RNA sequence: AUGAAUACAUAGUGUUGCAAGGCGAACGAGGGGAAGUGAAACAUCUCAGUACCCUUAGGAAAAGAAAUCAAUUGAGAUUCC
RNA sequence: UAUAAUGGGUCAGCGACUUAUAUUCAGUAGCGAGGUUAACCGUAUAGGGGAGCCGUAGAGAAAUCGAGUCUUAAUAGGGCG
RNA sequence: GAACCCACUGUCGUUGAAAAGCCAGGGGAUGACUUGUGGAUAGGGGUGAAAGGCUAAUCAAGCCUGGUGAUAGCUGGUUCUCCCCGAAAGCUAUUUAGGUAGCGCCUCGGACGAAUACCAUAGGGGGUAGAGCACUGUUUCGGCACCGAUGCAAACUCCGAAUACCUAUGAGUACUAUCCGGGAGACAGACUGCGGGUGCUAACGUCCGUAGUCAAGAG
RNA sequence: AUAGCACUCUGCAAACACGAAAGUGGACGUAUAGGGUGUGAUGCCUGCCCGGUGCUGGAAGGUUAAUUGAUGGGGUUAGCGUAAGCGAAGCUCUUGAUCGAAGCCCCAGUAAACGGCGGCCGUAACUAUAACGGUCCUAAGGUAGCGAAAUUCCUUGUCGGG
RNA sequence: GAUGCAGUGUACCCGCGGCUAGACGGAAAGACCCCGUGAACCUUUACUGCAGCUUGACACUGAACUUUGAGGUUCUAACUCUGUCCCGUGAUCCGGGACGAGGACCGUGUCUGGUGGGUAGUUUGACUGGGGCGGUCUCCUCCUAAAGAGUAACGGAGGAGUACGAAGGUGCGCUCAGCGUGGUCGGAAAUCACGCGUAGAGUAUAAAGGCAAAAGCGCGCUUAACUGCGAGACCCACAAGUCGAGCAGGUACGAAAGUAGGUCUUAGUGAUCCGGUGGUUCUGUAUGGAAGGGCCAUCGCUCAACGGAUAAAAGGUACUCUGGGGAUAACAGGCUGAUACCGCCCAAGAGUUCAUAUCGACGGCGGUGUUUGGCACCUCGAUGUCGGCUCAUCUCAUCCUGGGGCUGAAGCAGGUCCCAAGGGUAUGGCUGUUCGCCAUUUAAAGAGGUACGCGAGCUGGGUUUAGAACGUCGUGA
RNA sequence: GCUGGCGACCAUAGCAAGAGUGAACCACCUGAUCCCUUCCCGAACUCAGAAGUGAAACCUCUUAGCGCUGAUGGUAGUGUGGGAUUACCCAUGUGAGAGUAAGUCAUCGCCAGCU
């Protein structure tokens, strides 16, 4: 009899809206366990590190700053 | 583990909150300031039996 | 009419007269009364007061003239649709 | 499945999606903001019988309101319309 | 040891002469013996020197008639003709696993038309193939844990494609996409190629992903 | 199955069995009798354990039923209050004190009642063994007799006979 | 596992007597095995009732004297007699009468506690490379998983069924770990001081994704671990689950811009029904109340078989039965060849010297389809056998006989390899044996395939029905 | 041309080494009276000021030492069609990682002082 045989239910993480798409305020952009992406302009961060839009516009990804963090912002 | 307790409004409205507490570390009855929607003010709430 | 224990009686015994018993469709009234089944198992529950057993009428039976309902103070005995 | 998996020795005759009620949808006919009677009466498929049913208004657990209504301290917001 | 009552062995018989026998041997044969006639015990009951034996060729609950057309997620069967479309053997849950229910897939009616798809161009995230040793482990040889050479990794990564996926614009081609309703069937799959787990880089083996064919398709 | 043996129940309107009851068998019998249970002529015999379950006999402590209904808490309204409200009696809902048997808990006996009958290490002048000891745990750790057996896996054990 | 398909060989048409190798021959919807939320009967310290037995209260049920509500003594009149006598009456039933012995006991009705396999109805999960035994059943993390999501196995590895009134909020403030130098006890490593290089520390807890405006670490004040909501999204069969700007009220910390709707995040959980508690400008069976119900908040689950069939449930069947399955096991066939058997390559060494006369270590490559297995494709509306008997047929990896090469071949013998399938190739003791051991033979007593050849050709000793016993297991069947 | 503040950008821009700067600015600097401060300490934070020094620090310049950037070509992988099954070959499209040549001691913006 094996001592293995367990696993957890899937969580369905990942990028939900890609660069160049238009969003409405409140749209979820990234589901992530940790801050793989950071919130830029017009983007808010939830209690579970979810990134969402706070304004209408076009999503844009970039690499910026002195640490080389990945940012996602919304351009109005 | 941790026992369930009610915090009852001192204003006499009958409003209450529910929480848990460790008896061994907190033997005394708990008092804390909370909002009472019945009178729309902050008042002191006191521990009582959850029953 | 006769006639014990037992005195009076009563019980018991006999004669005469009258009546009853049995059978047969369904329907009626009453006395008893299952399980298969369903619940996707099963015990509460259901099946169902059904099947069946028993007693007993009539052309029908049962019920019936409010110690009943109703709720503007009104209706007005049973039975069936 | 040629299968060495099932069934049929052969012929003739019989042999299996029904009936009642309710409900929903589609066709078709009448009438149409209206439609329609049931039991029952009726020498009776007629003609009577409007009790009742469906539609015509929603919201709310409900009291209640009503093109609004519920929630709320709120004419804010939101849900059903 | 005959009659009578039994049934230990063997051949035969087994669509028999016989639904338990014949033949040759065998046991008891004044006893707890055998037997006629007539009675008693009735079904969760009877009777049993006890084998669950016997109770009318029937017994772990007799037979007959009723409840009764018991129930059966199981097996079988289901009858004339032509035309159009055409599946699935998956996910989720289930005292569920060969049943069923919601969704996925089929069909018919209505509404609505370019909102759809193929391809091109443009924008976007990645951590696989490969590779590497910068971390985590592991490996060999030197020099003094470190330094120099040298390998390995599904649960290592300093790196990192092709494809696939999402969005916008556009030509051409095509009855496309979507919404609201009536009716389903199906939830046992198989092989082959490619990427893998398991198995011995076994199996016409087993479990996933992906495409084709069969299933339901003849030449 | 049996004669023989043993245990146990039964004082007679017997125990026990059939039956719903009436009643019937037991038995027109009476403990030298009748029922139940086990063993199975006869010979020699029948060891230890009452912790468990059962049976028998005690004990009156703890626990417990129906019944009983002391207390406490509500509902209602005469009345009293400007009011908020208070509020007897009478009905009524509920709470439940006290009393209350057997059984059970407890204590003894009982195995021809159902049942049970163990382990780990040492030790005598050659060797070996262990008369003999060290202990742990039970209610108690197999007496007589028998033993590769209708019982023995290893196993066709080993030795003798044929 | 083919009379019927392919290729090919053979074969004029039809009887009769024989025979049983095949027609997976006929016979009985397999009895073994599994399945169905099938059946029956049996058992018990399974569940739940009932009969029977037993306890107490009330009723039938009365009287008079004593003692500390209860106990004792006496009585007769209820009631008992399967005791005697009389009568009905020609009668061991029954009824009435007279006695005698008992007697408010016994016994019966209603209620009530106990006991209760005597009897009755039922239950006793699923997954599963057959079933059983073992393991597992819900949630979180990583890999498998093929660079979006998702993705299975009784695949490979670990965690959870909590904790915290601060370990929450806010304002202000601060950086770890390691190594080296010196410094009392004091050092491998306690604390102090200065450097060096460097995220290797930490984050309540497993792992992963994260963490400088540190999400890590301190101090003061505090309760936003608030109430009403909520545009818009993620995920999704449903039921559920997740993120959320912003508006209003009341707060806390800041000088302020501001931050705060618990904790870096992802596990720490349970639907509905039925009940308890607080509140309530809802309802209230004539009316006013009330009881009860509704609404808001909240409490009672290892219902862990974790979408939870009941409030409540274990076993046996060889005495058995039905509906099904070759969807699924035991025999034989099939695929495979780990295992098995046979062969070959390299060659340390052994062989007095001498790898290869004969052996041959450590390693490597194949063949066959006699073993043990793996799979579950055929057969469960039946393919019905362990051994022996009778009768066979084929292969060659040859046991004897025949022909050869080499030799550590003097001869006689022997060893090893090659060719060769024509024929031949024991009887007995023991045991059911196949096998095996033993005795005595023979030139030799070969190894295998043929449904482990052959039971519509024979047997039936073994195995595997129903009877009985022993050892052992079980309370018991 | 020097100095200060705030940004863009985040190594071709960084580290390391060497050398320079005092008019103004900045930095050390004085001590601690009142503000304020240390789980001790005027070390930091804070106040009130210029007796000294550019020593340290910060800035500026030089160096390819460490580091970083990095072609071309080839190789690996891979979508589609075909041919094979130790995982290759062909046609077509695509194309790394490592390494080699080589490059680098950044480049811009706003405001204010001093010449
Ligand atoms: C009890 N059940 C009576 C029973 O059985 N009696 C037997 C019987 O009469 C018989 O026995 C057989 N014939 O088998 C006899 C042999 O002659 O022996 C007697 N038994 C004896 N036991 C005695 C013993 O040892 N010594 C003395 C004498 O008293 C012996 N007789």
């Amino acid at each position: 009899s094996t001592k293995n045989g367990r696993d957890s239910n899937p969580k369905m993480l990942g990028v939900k809206v890609y660069g160049g798409q238009t969003v409405t305020a409140g749209n979820i952009i990234v589901r992530q366990r940790g801050t793989e992406f950071h919130a830029g302009a017009n983007v808010g961060m939830g209690r579970d590190h979810t990134l969402f839009a706070t304004a209408d516009g076009v999503v844009k990804f970039e690499v910026k700053g002195q640490f080389g963090r990945r940012y996602v912002k919304v351009e109005t | 583990m941790r026992d369930k307790i009610r915090l009852v409004s001192s204003a006499g409205t009958g409003y209450f909150y529910t929480t848990t507490k460790n008896k061994r570390t907190m033997p005394e009855k708990m008092e804390i300031k909370k909002f009472d929607p019945k009178i729309r003010q902050h008042v002191i709430f006191k521990e009582a039996k959850i029953k």
